[PDB]
RNA sequence: UGCCUGGCGGCCGUAGCGCGGUGGUCCCACCUGACCCCAUGCCGAACUCAGAAGUGAAACGCCGUAGCGCCGAUGGUAGUGUGGGGUCUCCCCAUGCGAGAGUAGGGAACUGCCAGGCAA
RNA sequence: UCCUCCUAAAGAGUAACGGAGGAGCACGAAGGUUGGCUAAUCCUGGUCGGACAUCAGGAGGUUAGUGCAAUGGCAUAAGCCAGCUUGACUGCGAGCGUGACGGCGCGAGCAGGUGCGAAAGCAGGUCAUAGUGAUCCGGUGGUUCUGAAUGGAAGGGCCAUC
RNA sequence: CGACUUACCAACCCGAUGCAAACUGCGAAUACCGGAGAAUGUUAUCACGGGAGACACACGGCGGGUGCUAACGUCCGUC
């Protein structure tokens, strides 16, 4: 009675760290908040991550529970 | 303490047969009639 | 007859007996039967095994089993196509791999230990040795 | 615990200026001394503070503590922030409710010129 | 699908309107949601109908 | 409130003496007390909540407040969110009055009295008892009401342990039978 | 410049827990009252206002202690890219990369700005 | 047909009559904003009350909860409570993701007019991912856009919707 | 109403040993995306236009599902 499943949905990170976006590009697609926005990042209705402002994007840890943020720096 | 939802609380003396006369605020009402308080009593 | 109770899914993969095995050294009795080849061994096998044992050594001394099945195995019955579905579980085989221990022993004799051993790997599918327990 | 309250309820205020990216006018109030800073968006330095705890701003004030002192402060901090040059400010509450002497300092320091 | 579509009509002589959905079973009542209608660039009250 | 002064009077230098604490305020004191009464019948009839709700607005000095199942239980019938009890706590002043009318006129009048029991704490310093019927209190006279329902009492001290509680709670010259 | 104290950060368990000691000149906390401002789905509990008597008990800060958490090598092992080999449902050789767990050990923090008291 | 996990070999994608489960909704509030709050499970004391109702304290730190299966996420809470409300708004939309295409998804910002807050600010539905059906034909309301000699009308077109 | 023992059943925890595609307090090698640089390659890249064919694949190595870790079996990934 098995045989079912769901269109794969093509998440996952399409910004990696280190190259330029433009302003309002997805950076990253998911379903919770595995990264969070950090600076120059907005975090859409369904958790999806874009770049507010143009330059390089870079990833790193913050916080007390070393969760993982996204920023952008004007570069 | 909130308006106009609690009980009133007027004060009211009252008196014991073993003689021992207190004055209490509470919502007995208008008098109260006691046999026995914590003395006078064969606790 | 070990068998786990309430297991999460009916049936699982075959999977791959790669690797090398983990328990390789002796932890609660004083000797032990060692693992040489690899395969699997079956729930029957064990138990056949076990009695092996317990009547060689008259029901004296302790015997520990260090492999449980934990891995159902289905079989299409007989006349029967390929595809439709998976195939209904059959029995529970537990993978070996060379070092496992298989079973530990303690409270006996090192010579009636050695021929109770010999006894059990005559009834088992893969070679086998036997080990005594080292000091650290 | 009434810190441990007090943080958590000001972290998502905190944040949220710290994300703007905008110069924050910060109040701390205890039962003496209320005190009142002004900190720069990368939260690093003090652009300029006052309080009722030093005898510059000590010594005319009956008792501090109270709706006076709160205005005093909050006035204090109004001309060092324009003779500084800094003009807009964001408010931060820091846990405590907006109404008495949080309340007081902010309107004091509105009226003194730090709109907002 | 109990739920069913109903129309808000503007209370202005606009002909706009809104299409929504709700539930007679457990609310009957009419809905009266303040919205904007943009042939007079105004928010007015929206009445329920059919 | 006449306790409270007699407890500043001498009691605290009483606690003092016998404890020989370093300080003032290491001595236990009260600081509120609860009034539970778990009814468990709203579901046979909600009605009787409201007066059940009443009386204790009798005993104690405020309004109570209907207290609501933490989580629903098949085993008793009830769903999540639904009140199935009422409670009162009351501190300040108030409470020494109550602590009076507790101590004066409620204990003696115990039917088939015996005396207050002492092993009753929870460990750490607090006291807790219950009652048979509501006469016990002045506030009912026996005609206005039906019900055989008891209630509950607990007070809640600042003390770090049993001895030091029931200390202070002897200091109250209570039975402790 | 130093012992301190409060606020805002950097950094985030070598930074967190447990046990013992230590602090009231200021600051902080507890604390008195609350008619008024304010609030309790009841309560000055919490929030808020008027105060500073008393206190360092609790909380908080600092010091000590490894009793835990935590960090953690070197070496070896597992795995593995590429090219070859075997008694090929698994392994070995040459070369490159190289864990996890564990062991020796480390460890009971560091740091920037502002404000206040004491000694300087 | 659609959704979640695994198979799937650490970007994406990836088959089988392979292994497990769900959907054809719901909600004018369960939406927006402002203010406040922080569980499950255990131990001790306490009337009915009892392992399991409610009260008090302690260990615990999210094993709770999140309208609906699963995965990811959630203390700044996306979880729980209350006040005021309709941004579940109109015209757009830089720039991206995803598809052979039809199409689907995210979105700063601008104009108009609103709600909450002292304010910075938030709001173009709901923690996200299922709750859906092209075109044709026809119905309803608005709009002189058109209206085959002219003035109208019928019928078409455009907009909203069935 | 105090209260006690046990040759006997046993929860939760502690110490040791294992297992998991639908477990993860850890975590590679490769692969993939972006940037800089030299050499090399008949622009090997991309866009637009004209014309196609093809959409029955097979075996071998490696990683798997299915089958009996059977099949010159069957179904995927990569060469």
């Amino acid at each position: 009675r098995n045989g079912r499943d769901s269109e794969a949905k093509r998440l996952g990170v399409k910004r990696f760290g280190g190259e330029s976006v433009l302003a309002g590009s997805i950076i990253v697609r998911q379903r919770g908040t595995k990264f969070h926005a950090g600076a120059n990042v907005g975090c859409g209705r369904d958790h999806t991550l874009f770049a507010k402002a143009d330059g390089k994007v870079k990833f790193e840890v913050k916080g007390p529970k070393n969760r993982k943020f996204i920023s952008i720096e004007a570069e | 303490m909130k308006k106009d939802i609690h009980p009133k609380y007027e004060e009211i003396t009252a008196s014991c047969s073993c003689g021992n006369v207190m004055k209490i605020r509470s919502t007995v009402g208008h008098d109260l009639n006691l046999d026995v308080c914590s003395k006078c009593h064969p606790f | 007859m070990l068998q786990p109770k309430r297991t999460k899914f009916r049936k699982m993969h075959k999977g791959r007996n790669r690797g090398l095995a983990q328990g390789t050294d002796v932890s609660f009795g004083s000797f032990g039967l060692k693992a040489v080849g690899r395969g699997r061994l079956t729930a029957r096998q064990i138990e056949a095994a076990r009695r092996a044992m317990t009547r060689a050594v008259k029901r004296q001394g302790k015997i520990w089993i260090r492999v449980f099945p934990d891995k159902p195995i289905t079989e299409k019955p007989l006349a029967v196509r390929m595809g439709k579905g998976k195939g209904n579980v059959e029995y529970w085989v537990a993978l070996i791999q060379p070092g496992k221990v298989l079973y530990e022993m303690d409270g006996v004799p090192e010579e009636l230990a050695r021929e109770a051993f010999k006894l059990a790997a005559a009834k088992l599918p893969i070679k086998t040795t036997f080990v005594t327990k080292t000091v650290m | 615990d009434k810190k441990s309250a007090r943080i958590r309820r000001a972290t998502r205020a905190r944040r949220k200026l710290q994300e703007l990216g905008a110069t924050r006018l910060v109040v701390h109030r205890t039962p003496r001394h209320i005190y009142a800073q002004v900190i720069a968006p990368n939260g690093s330095e003090v652009l300029v503070a006052a309080s009722t705890v030093e005898k510059a701003i000590a010594e005319q004030l009956k008792y501090t503590g109270n709706k006076d002192a709160a205005a005093a402060v909050g006035k204090a901090v109004a001309e060092r922030a324009l003779e500084k040059g800094i003009k807009d400010v964001s408010f931060d509450r820091s846990g405590f409710q907006y109404h008495g002497r949080v309340q007081a300092l902010a309107d004091a320091a509105r009226e003194a010129g730090l709109q907002f | 699908g109990i739920r069913e579509k109903i129309k808000l009509v503007s209370s202005a002589g606009t002909g706009h309107f809104y299409t929504t959905t709700k539930n007679k079973r457990t609310k009957p009542e009419k809905l009266e949601l303040k919205k904007f209608d943009p042939v007079v660039r105004q928010h007015v009250i929206y009445k329920e109908a059919k | 409130a006449k306790l409270h002064d007699y407890y500043k009077d001498e009691v605290v230098k009483k606690l003092m003496t016998e404890f020989n604490y370093n300080s003032v305020m290491q001595v236990p004191r009260v600081e509120k007390i609860t009034l539970n009464m778990g009814v468990g019948e709203a579901i046979a009839d909600k009605k009787l909540l409201d007066n059940a709700a009443a009386d204790l607005a009798a005993i104690s000095g405020q309004k109570p407040l209907i207290t609501k199942a933490r989580k629903s239980v098949a085993g008793f019938k009830i769903r999540q969110g639904y009140p199935i009890g009422c409670k009162v706590t009351l501190r300040g002043e108030r409470m020494w009055e109550f602590f009076e009318r507790l101590i004066t006129i409620a204990v003696p009048r115990i039917r088939d009295f015996r005396g207050l029991s002492a092993k009753s704490f929870d460990g750490r310093g607090n006291y807790s008892m219950g009652v048979r019927e509501q006469i016990i209190f002045p506030e009912i006279d026996y005609d206005k009401v039906d019900r055989v329902r008891g209630l509950d009492i607990t007070i809640t001290t600042t003390a770090k342990s049993d001895e030091e509680g029931r200390a202070l709670l002897a200091a109250f010259d209570f039975p402790f039978r």
